[PDB]
């Protein structure tokens, strides 16, 4: 794919976007978990931004029959719109969800 | 050392009748109190809740010796007010080391410096403060009922004599009479309280009473109801002597009536010694098990006095127009804060009490010093206001009305700003020291469940801030009714100063006007050091608050 | 901040405030020696607060160690 | 030393130089006024240096200094994207605030310059401190200089105006102190890094909320508690009016991003309908009574109450857009309210000695430069597009609608009512007939001083309106940290 | 709980407070500057003592009456009694605004004192380890998800994993309509 | 005219390759981890002091 | 302060502006002023607040398409 930029190594998270198994009194590990979650939520919203830019070019390209040519892009944008918001880490940091 | 100083000063004062020698007896009193500081400074080399001395009738604690040092320093600062002339003459030609130490100035200093003012003519004034100080440092160190009573009277009787020492003042004689008469009724309550302790316990020792109280605190023919009843009457006497509401009506009248030099000492030292003694008594009379003994705690009277002192001190002060009546009521609302931290007996509250007491004794000293200096500065000023010609004892209290400070910003800006910084500290405005004191007493009460009292304190702090701001509005928001004396600068009115070298040879002769007269350095430097402490406290707080954290850790330790 | 510097400037600030109260001229040459003197007194009071702080640190450290032995000895005796 | 401490020392150094220059010359007041102005420009150059180096996507506080020595109270300075623009606003206003009031003071000029140079340090500190007790310390250290600024250089009803600001701000801020002391007791420190980790019990949060909101409601201010501002701003000197509206009214706005959004989230969520009910009411009542105000400078002060309510509902939206719009509307209010105060308090009052709208009419005929700028600042007060005020209101209003729709629907009525009073004031002073007959002699138009501070303030309002990304790119990542909530498929990742 | 005889307690409140006011009336007689005699306590200062009994009796009687109706003992009753006590203080002055105003001030303070806890006496002692209690509060950084959803609830941006399936069940029960969003793609 | 000139000069180029000034500006404000290392030390100490303040203030009488 | 230009200050408008400034010193509690005060300060905020509570979290529009309901609750 597109090469990973030099600016995209300095700010790339080194930790998974989670708080499970993170000692809070280790401030270094804690702030990086905060950063990891915020960066993921933001990649998700810019993923929808880019799909929306493609939708627009399919709209101005297909004109009248965009209703039968731009449906795949419409799916992806509507999926992302329901799932990506920047909600922060504060709720995530302060609650644990067992997933069981 | 205080007792060696009293007897030595007494013998010298006994064989003299010269009133010009008063200046030097006050200077030797400062030097004598400095040796007491150096002796008590060496008595801090141990960690002990207390050691009983002289047959168990006295005790020494780190807190006792720390506050013996504090009392001696506060006394030294007040003693300067009678050890140095109020005003000086200064010229740039006599300002170097060679001049101040090897040369000399000659001029008619009598009317400029007020050499024969009333304060500079009482020979036994330095002596009687020493007697008051002695009773103060004994109260702090008393381990017996009898020693308490004898020490409190030693302090009280000398305060009465201080208030009556200006014998030609019909205001000072009245105030001392009021003080002795209402103070004697207070002494009966203290004596009734100790008497009722001994008759029900057979003991005069505080430690035996502490152990009797200790054993009674377990969650039959002899239920110890007497200790909390006896200490309650015993608290009324000391509540009066610190002027906690409702036993407060005397202080505004007495502090207004006696001379301002005197009220500096009278309104500060008594509260320092009484509040220290109460703290140790509150600690060892505590209940560790909530039983029926705890329901009648004597400490409730201090909680009701604090509530009443907060309200009365701030509400009654609103309509005061006399400055010494205002400062009397301001002290009442400040002891409501001191009394609230004493009543909550917690590690945090005890640290807050030690800070509130020391910082307020220092700050209320600056307020008195600024007032005395402002009155000594109107020597080169004239007024035609009609409300000032009708005043009484204008030499004993030169500044009696808040109207007299109108436009002082124009007359002296930094003296005005020093009084501003002091007053805003009484309000509790950050970054000033008085804020951090009230902060610690609000956080202690809140953490222990005294939320209702804390809300009442911050409401009265707004009410009390009203009359503090009214003094500021007078000094800065209006032009001065005081105008420079026209004669002191007529362009023909000059006083000749002569400069003389070591062997009395005229180096120089200078022509000086009223513009070459200034405030004496002892009063300008003292004001400068305390105003800076109030302002720069947030950069110099570690060792002051660390001392209190350590003192309380020893008291609560084990 | 540095205590020696704060106290040295504290003495400098006290001299400045003194002359402002007395309304005297700041910076007269034949009286400039007061600034080193006031600041020098300020520096000295600071070496003393440094000795005070050094000893307070030792004793507050000990106390925190004592409250931890008490809480532990008590905890050990509650294990029975 | 750090670069955030240089921000504080420079205004202190300027105070020293004003105090000592007379000791080297009887010196002119013009020399005192150049010292104070050069000192404020240097603080603005440092602050632009800080902004060049600032990392727009960093979760660690920047330009900090390793203290390594702990006391009971210690100054800890740091900068995050949430605070950088508040610092910049303080450093752009203070130079103009001095220039605006350059001729109008006349007496006690050293004292006036020293108070402003002291205010700049105290207001800079309140954004730079990394503790909540230190925040309170400076959020309330500004009350003694402001009591004396109004009393020494204020208008006729100055004594009552200065008593109102001090006592209301003292009373309101003492309920904040009780809440701060409780959090410190439970956690052991008020340093932000340690406090933000900690999660309070709901009941503690609901009582910490009651006490931070009481403080902020007095200092916003809300409708039934706004009497101090109607007195303070009007009777204040022109320069004090510029500081109090642009910078002091923003201290409560920036204090929600520290004292409420990160540490009391459940309380903020379950109580937002109380906030929005108050915010809606203060949008309507303030606006109805701004229509009938007959003092021009008090018509600018009342307008501020309506705008603060839009940004208060924006900070309580739990939305990224309403939170950034709240900061944008506070920055926008800082420029526009400054200009309208300069027009009312510094041009009309300078030439007439009156603030009554009865006496002004047709001022465009003899003062065409004043009417051009006055129109642009009235349009921004009305939230017209192409000004930063529109962007902040739109984002503040959208997050209000997304949080609780009904209240944002009432709050949206600010579009009709802010427009109503802004044009009505304009048509009555600039337009409304021919030049009044109460003017005996002709009035000069804008001076090169009056023109260039009005032009500077308008320039910031319009350029930032066109490209708000100058401020938006800095807040994004840091705003992301104060949102409370999860999404069912984006959270708890494995 | 154990019912309280409101009338019996009401007399106790009137006598205790009215006794103190009778002592206040007595100071007025002692301090009077004219030869008013001993019977001036019940003629010239009688109103002072009478309103003390009226205020004290109404407070305790209404506090007790409030407790019986609500069948509970808490800080709320100190509010009802304070409102009726302050109302009685306002009746003496005969001014409508103050009848309500004095009731407001009295009710708020007498309830605020009780809900905070009795400060004027010895505060209640939990009798526990303070260090353990304070430290638990500082290190209780994360909580069960169920704990928070109990105080705030799901919704308002709090969409916990599984929110959509639950919302479908919630919406079906209340609206009687099954949620089935449309595709948006003509293909698949 | 100046804005058009300044904007033209300060552009990066066809594909990456920043200019010398761009290299200088990014170099001075590097701070690769020195904000993190200083914040972590300070957070660790102020967290210790909170434990200490609780130990000294909640001690057995 | 600075001298201003000459204004024909109307004694009638000057005393009117003085009247507006000191007006509060004469507010009384009547049956009318209480009725207006109670309506504005209690009733309207309580009505706005009540609707704010009842409709809080009631609706969400994001990504809602046909077949879905706007109502959250
Ligand atoms: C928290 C605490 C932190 C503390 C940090 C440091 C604070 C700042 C430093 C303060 C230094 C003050 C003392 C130095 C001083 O006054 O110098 C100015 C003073 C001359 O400057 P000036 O004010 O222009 O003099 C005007 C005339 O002299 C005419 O002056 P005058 O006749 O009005 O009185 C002259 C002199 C009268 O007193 C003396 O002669 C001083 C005697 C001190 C030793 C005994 O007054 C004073 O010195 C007052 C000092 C008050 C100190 C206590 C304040 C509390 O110096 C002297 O000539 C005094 C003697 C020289 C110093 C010897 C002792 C040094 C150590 C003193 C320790 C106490
Ligand atoms: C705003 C407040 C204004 C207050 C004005 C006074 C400013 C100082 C405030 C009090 C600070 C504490 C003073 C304690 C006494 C001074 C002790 C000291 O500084 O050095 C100790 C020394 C003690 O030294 P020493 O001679 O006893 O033994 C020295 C021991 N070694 C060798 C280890 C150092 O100073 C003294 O001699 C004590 C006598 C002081 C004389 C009176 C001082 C009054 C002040
Ligand atoms: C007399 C006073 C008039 C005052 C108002 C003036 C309004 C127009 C101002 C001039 C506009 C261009 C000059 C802008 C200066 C800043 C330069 C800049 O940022 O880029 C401007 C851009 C030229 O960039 P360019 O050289 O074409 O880059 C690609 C080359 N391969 O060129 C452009 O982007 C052109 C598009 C500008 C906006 C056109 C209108 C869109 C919004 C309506
Ligand atoms: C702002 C004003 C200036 C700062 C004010 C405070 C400065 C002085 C604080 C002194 C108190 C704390 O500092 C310390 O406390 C303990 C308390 O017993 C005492 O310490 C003393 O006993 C211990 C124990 O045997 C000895 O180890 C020590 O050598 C001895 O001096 C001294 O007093 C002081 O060494
Ligand atoms: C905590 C307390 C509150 C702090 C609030 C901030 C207050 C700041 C006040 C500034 C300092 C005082 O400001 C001071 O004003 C006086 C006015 O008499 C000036 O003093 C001079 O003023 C003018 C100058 O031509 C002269 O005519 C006058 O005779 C002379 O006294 C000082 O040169 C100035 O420094
Ligand atoms: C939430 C409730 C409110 C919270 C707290 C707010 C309280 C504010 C109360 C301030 C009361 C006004 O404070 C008081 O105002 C009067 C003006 O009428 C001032 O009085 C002053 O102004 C008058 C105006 O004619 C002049 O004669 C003169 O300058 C002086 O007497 C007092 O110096 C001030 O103390
Ligand atoms: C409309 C405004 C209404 C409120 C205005 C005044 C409130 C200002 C902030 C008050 C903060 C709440 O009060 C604070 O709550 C916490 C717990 O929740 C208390 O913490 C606790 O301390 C003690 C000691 O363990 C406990 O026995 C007790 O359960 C509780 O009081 C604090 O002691 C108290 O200070
Ligand atoms: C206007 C004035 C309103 C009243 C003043 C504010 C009262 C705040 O006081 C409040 O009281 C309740 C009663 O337990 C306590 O609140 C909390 O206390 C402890 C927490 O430590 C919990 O066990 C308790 O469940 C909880 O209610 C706190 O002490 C405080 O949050
Ligand atoms: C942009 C700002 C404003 C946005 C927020 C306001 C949105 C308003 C949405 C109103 C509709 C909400 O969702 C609507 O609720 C109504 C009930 O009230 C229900 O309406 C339903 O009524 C009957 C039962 O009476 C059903 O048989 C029918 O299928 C449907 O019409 C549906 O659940 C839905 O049509």
């Amino acid at each position: 794919p597109t090469p990973e930029s030099e600016a995209f190594l300095a700010k790339k998270p080194q930790v998974p976007p989670t708080f499970d198994g993170v000692d809070y009194e280790d401030n270094k590990r804690l702030k990086q978990a905060q950063d990891a979650i915020i960066r993921e939520q933001w990649v998700q919203v810019m993923m929808g931004r880019l799909v929306r830019e493609e939708l627009s070019k399919c709209y101005y390209r297909e004109g009248v029959n965009h209703l039968e040519k731009c449906g795949k892009l419409r799916e992806r944008y509507l999926q992302l719109l329901a799932n990506a918001k920047v909600k922060g880490y504060l709720f995530e940091q302060q609650n644990y969800w067992s997933k069981e | 050392m205080i007792m060696i100083s009293i007897l030595s000063l007494l013998l010298s004062t006994s064989v003299t009748l010269r009133r010009d020698m008063s200046i030097l007896f006050n200077r030797i009193s400062i030097i004598a109190l400095a040796y007491c500081i150096l002796h008590d400074t060496m008595s801090l080399s141990f960690i002990s809740k207390g050691i009983g001395l002289h047959g168990g009738l006295l005790h020494i604690t780190n807190l006792t010796q720390i506050f013996h040092i504090f009392i001696f320093i506060i006394s030294i600062l007040i003693l300067q007010l009678t050890s140095f002339y109020p005003r000086k003459v200064w010229i740039p030609e006599y300002s170097s080391l060679k001049d101040i130490f090897f040369n000399k100035i000659l001029y008619y200093r009598t009317k400029i410096i007020n050499k024969m003012g009333e304060h500079m003519k009482i020979i036994e004034y330095p002596l009687i403060l020493l007697f008051v100080i002695s009773g103060a440092v004994f109260l702090i160190s008393t381990n017996d009922l009898v020693s308490i009573f004898l020490s409190i009277e030693l302090q009280s009787y000398g305060l009465y004599l201080l208030s009556t020492i200006y014998r030609n003042s019909e205001l000072s004689t009245t105030g001392g009479l009021i003080y002795f008469l209402l103070g004697g009724l207070s002494s009966c309550f203290i004596l009734l309280g100790t008497s009722l302790l001994y008759v029900n316990s057979g003991t005069t020792s505080l430690d035996g009473l502490y152990i009797l109280n200790s054993i009674s605190d377990v969650n039959s023919w002899y239920k110890p109801y007497y200790l909390n009843f006896s200490l309650l009457i015993f608290s009324i006497g000391f509540l009066f002597k610190v002027s906690a509401a409702p036993f407060h009506f005397w202080s505004p009248d007495v502090y207004d009536a006696i001379p301002t030099i005197v009220t500096t000492f009278v309104a500060i030292i008594a509260k320092i010694s009484i509040f220290i003694f109460l703290l140790e008594l509150v600690y060892y009379t505590n209940s560790n098990a909530n039983s029926y003994l705890s329901e009648f705690s004597w400490t409730y009277a201090l909680l009701i006095s604090s509530l009443l002192s907060l309200i009365i001190g701030t509400v009654v002060g609103l309509t005061q127009f006399r400055i010494k009546r205002l400062l009397a009521y301001s002290t009442i609302s400040h002891v409501g804060f001191i009394l609230l931290a004493l009543s909550v007996s917690s590690i945090e509250s005890t640290q807050a009490f030690i800070f509130y007491l020391i910082q307020y004794s220092i700050s209320n000293l600056n307020a008195f010093f600024i007032l005395i200096t402002i009155g000594f500065s109107l020597y080169g000023y004239v007024t035609n206001n009609k409300e000032y010609k009708s005043l009484l004892d204008k030499n004993n209290s030169p500044i009696q009305l808040i109207s007299q400070l109108k436009g002082y910003f124009y007359i002296n800006p930094l003296l005005s700003l020093s009084l501003a910084i002091t007053i805003f500290s009484f309000v509790g405005v950050p970054p000033l020291v008085g804020f951090f004191a009230k902060q610690m007493v609000l956080s202690a009460a809140l953490d222990n469940g005294y939320i209702f009292l804390s809300l009442i304190a911050i409401i009265t702090s707004v009410i009390g801030a009203v009359y503090y701001l009214n003094v500021i509005k007078e000094i800065f928001f209006y032009s001065p009714e005081h105008e420079v004396n026209p004669v002191l600068n007529e362009s023909d009115s000059n006083f000749s100063l002569r400069i003389l070298n070591e062997k009395n040879v005229l180096i120089r002769s200078v022509l000086l006007k009223g513009r070459n007269i200034f405030i004496s350095s002892p009063f300008s430097i003292t004001i400068s050091i305390i105003t800076n402490v109030i302002l720069l406290f947030i950069f110099m707080n570690k060792e002051w608050l660390s001392m209190g954290t350590i003192l309380v850790q020893i008291l609560f330790s084990a | 901040v540095n205590r020696i510097l704060f106290w040295t400037g504290f003495g400098l600030a006290v001299r400045f405030w003194q002359l402002g109260i007395e309304m005297r001229p700041f910076f007269n040459r034949k009286s400039l020696w007061a600034y080193p003197l006031f600041g020098g007194v300020g520096a000295s009071f600071g070496y003393w607060l440094q000795s005070i702080d050094e000893k307070q640190t030792k004793m507050l450290e000990e106390r925190k160690q004592a409250i931890l032995e008490k809480r532990a000895r008590r905890a050990q005796r509650q294990a029975e | 030393m750090s670069l955030l401490y240089v921000l504080l020392i420079i205004p202190i150094i300027g105070i020293f130089l004003i105090s000592t220059i007379d000791s080297f010359y009887f010196f002119n007041v013009s020399y005192y006024k150049k010292i104070a102005l050069i000192t404020t420009i240097l603080n603005l150059i440092v602050s632009l240096i800080i902004y060049i180096l600032f990392d727009f996507s960093n979760n660690q506080f920047q330009f900090i200094q390793e203290n390594l020595d702990l006391s009971f109270y210690d100054i800890y300075l740091g900068v995050d994207g949430v605070s950088i623009y508040f610092v910049l606003l303080t450093t752009i206003i203070m130079p103009i605030a001095l220039v605006s009031n350059w001729n109008s003071i006349t007496n006690n000029i050293k004292s006036y310059l020293i108070i402003m140079l002291l205010l700049e340090t105290l207001l800079l500190a309140v954004f730079l401190v990394l503790d909540v007790l230190l925040f309170y310390i400076f959020f309330e250290s500004i009350l003694p200089p402001l009591f004396i600024l109004i009393g020494l250089f204020g208008s006729s009803n100055k004594v009552r105006a200065s008593f109102y600001i001090f006592l209301y701000t003292l009373l309101g801020s003492l309920f904040l102190l009780l809440s701060i002391l409780t959090m410190s007791s439970i956690v052991g420190t008020t340093y932000f890094d340690v406090l933000l980790k900690s999660s309070f019990e709901y009941t503690t949060q609901l009582f910490l909320f009651f006490g931070i909101f009481i403080a902020f409601a007095v200092k916003t201010p809300v409708w039934g508690l706004n009497s101090w501002l109607l007195r303070a701003h009007v009777e204040s000197p022109l320069g004090g009016s510029i500081v109090l509206a642009a910078i002091v009214l923003k201290l409560s706005l920036y204090g929600v991003f520290r004292l409420i959004l990160p540490i009391l989230p459940q309380a903020s969520l379950n109580l937002t309908y109380i906030v929005y009910a108050i915010g809606a009411i203060t949008v309507l009542y303030a606006s109805f009574s701004t229509l009938r105000t007959v003092d021009v400078k008090e018509l600018i002060a009342y307008s501020s109450v309506a705008h603060a309510a839009i940004y208060l509902m924006g900070v309580f939206s739990n939305t990224i857009q309403g939170l950034e719009g709240a900061i944008l509307l506070g920055l926008a209010h800082g420029f526009v309210s400054s200009g309208l105060f300069i027009c009312a308090g510094g041009i009309l009052y300078d030439r007439t000695g009156t603030r009554l709208i009865y006496f002004f009419r047709g001022l465009t005929q003899i003062m065409p430069l004043f009417s051009l700028f006055f129109f642009i600042l009235c349009l921004g007060n009305a939230g017209t597009p192409l000004t930063l005020n529109f962007v902040g209101e739109f984002m503040s209003l959208y997050g209000t609608l997304e949080r609780l729709p009904i209240a944002g629907m009432l709050a949206s009525t600010s579009i009709i009512f802010s427009a109503a009073y802004s044009i009505y004031m304009y048509n009555r002073i600039a337009f409304g007939g021919s030049v009044s007959l109460y003017f005996i002699d002709c009035f000069r138009d804008l001076t090169k001083r009056e023109f260039f501070i009005l032009f500077t303030l308008v320039s910031f309002t319009v350029i930032l309106g066109i490209y708000p990304s100058f401020v938006l790119d800095g807040l994004h990542y840091n705003i992301s940290s104060v949102v409370y909530g999860i999404e069912p498929n984006a959270s708890y990742l494995t | 709980y154990h019912p309280k005889d409101a009338v019996h307690l009401g007399l106790k409140g009137a006598a205790v407070v009215g006794g103190i006011g009778l002592l206040f009336a007595a100071v007025r007689t002692s301090l009077a500057r004219k030869n008013v005699g001993p019977w001036a306590i019940f003629t010239r200062n009688g109103k002072l003592a009478a309103t003390f009994a009226a205020v004290g009796g109404a407070y305790d009687f209404t506090r007790a009456a409030a407790a019986n109706l609500r069948e509970k003992e808490d800080w709320v009753n100190n509010g009802i009694g304070g409102l009726f006590a302050g109302a009685t203080m306002g009746l003496t002055t005969g001014r409508i605004p103050r009848v309500l105003g004095f009731a407001a001030l009295t009710g708020v303070v007498l309830a605020t004192a009780e809900y905070a806890g009795s400060g004027l006496r010895g505060v209640f002692k939990r009798d526990v380890d303070e260090y353990e209690r304070k430290e638990f509060l500082r290190k209780n950084r994360r909580r069960p998800i169920e704990e928070t959803l109990a105080e705030i609830g799901e919704g308002r941006g709090i969409k916990p994993p599984g929110y959509y399936e639950r919302r479908a069940q919630r919406l079906k029960e209340k609206y009687g309509v099954d949620i089935n969003p449309v595709c948006a793609d003509p293909d698949q | 005219a100046s804005s058009f000139v300044i904007y033209n000069i300060s552009r990066p180029g066809p594909n990456g390759e920043p200019s010398s000034l761009h290299k200088w500006f990014s170099k001075i404000s590097d701070y690769k981890d020195e904000w993190e290392t200083r914040n972590t030390l300070m957070a660790a100490a102020l967290e210790q002091a909170a434990h200490d303040k609780h130990l000294l203030l909640t001690a057995e009488r | 302060g600075l001298q201003h230009y000459k204004i024909a200050m109307d004694p009638a408008l000057v005393r009117l502006g003085s009247m507006i400034s000191n007006r509060y010193k004469y507010f009384r509690w009547t049956k009318r002023t209480a009725l207006v005060s109670f309506m504005y300060v209690v009733v309207v905020p309580s009505t706005i607040g009540y609707l704010a509570y009842k409709t809080d979290g009631l609706w969400d529009l994001r990504a809602k398409r046909r077949g879905d309901l706007i109502s959250e609750r």
